[PDB]
């Protein structure tokens, strides 16, 4: 069989969205920021528990008009990844709205058990402001969301985040 | 030389100040799903020389004007006049969008066709102002 899951990825400006699926699927990494306009995806062959699947990563705006043109593609989603920036705590605050856009537009059956990854990003940097046990506590309450804190500049949890993201997306 | 078509469209929206049809436009853009130039050139009549900034900021839509900005519109692009999108938001007295242009670095020191700048083209007080603060810089 050939199985195709389809993950979108959703956060404010900034936070680091491009460059951790940049970091997933071709191991790089740049400090140069140019901003997402419209949402597009990258494609990259994924090994999930002795299963090979094709994962769609779909990358979309965080600037906030571009955002509702990310909409039209939520639609049939696997998964959903919620990305804050763990220096930014705008950028944590704004992930109920995120989850509940993406709850309401793409609708899935199941909202419930829907699978979410939240990753709080950017650890390599000094002076986090969000803490660790406060995204573990928003976390939890929303049914056990699995929590992973990341740095796309040093890929750390980069896999590991992706590979429970894929696994969980996999889930029949 | 011809414009494309989502050129045309982009010019259209930007004028009339359909900042969501000019968004959909930039994100087809961003992605290649359409060809276009952001610094196109306007060539019918109803907006020659000009491009999607020059026209969002004399008709003062101000949202496009953003929006086109966030995207990487250069916002030093001259019309046939000579004059920037800052001439025209200053000729038309619009602080806001005088201030935005500012916020994105535009050259204040610009002379147009008709031997202007910005300063010299508005009319409001205000804008004669920060143009004069942001010249001696
Ligand atoms: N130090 C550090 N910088 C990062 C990390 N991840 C991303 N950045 C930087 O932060 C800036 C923003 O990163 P992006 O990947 O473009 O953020 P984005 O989420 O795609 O932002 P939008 O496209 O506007 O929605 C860039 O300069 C990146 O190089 C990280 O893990 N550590
Ligand atoms: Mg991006």
């Amino acid at each position: 069989k050939k199985v195709l899951l389809k993950v979108i990825i959703l956060g404010d400006s900034g936070v680091g969205k491009t460059s951790l699926m940049n970091q997933y699927v071709n191991k790089k990494f740049s400090n140069q920021y140019k901003a997402t306009i419209g949402a597009d995806f990258l494609t990259k062959e994924v090994m999930v528990d002795d299963r090979l699947v094709t994962m769609q990563i779909w990358d979309t705006a965080g600037l906030e008009r571009f955002q509702s043109l990310g909409v039209a593609f939520y639609r049939g989603a696997d998964c959903c990844v919620l990305v804050f920036d763990v220096t930014a705590p705008n950028t944590f605050k704004t992930l109920d709205s995120w989850r509940d856009e993406f709850l309401i537009q793409a609708s899935p059956r199941d909202p419930e058990n829907f699978p979410f990854v939240v990753l709080g990003n950017k650890i390599d940097l000094e002076n986090r402001q969000v803490a660790t046990k406060r995204a573990q506590a928003w976390c939890y309450s929303k049914n056990n969301i699995p929590y992973f804190e990341t740095s796309a500049k040093e890929a750390i949890n980069v896999e590991q985040a992706f590979q429970t993201i894929a696994r969980n997306a996999l889930k029949q | 030389s011809m414009n494309t078509e989502a050129e045309q469209q982009l010019l259209h929206h930007a004028r009339n100040g359909n900042a969501e049809e000019v968004r959909k436009l930039l994100a087809a853009m961003a992605r290649m799903e359409v060809v276009a130039d952001i610094d196109c050139k306007g060539r019918s009549k109803s907006n020659l020389g000009w491009t999607p900034l020059h026209l969002a900021c004399y008709f003062g839509h101000k949202q496009v004007v953003e929006d086109l900005l966030k995207a990487g519109a250069k916002v030093n692009m001259l019309n046939d006049m000579g004059d920037t999108p800052l001439h025209r938001a200053a000729f038309t007295g619009r602080k806001e969008l005088v201030l935005l242009l500012l916020e994105y670095d535009a050259d204040s020191t610009v002379v147009n066709g008709s031997g202007q700048t910005a300063k010299e083209a508005t009319h409001d007080k205000e804008i004669r102002n920060m143009l004069e603060a942001v010249e001696r810089t």
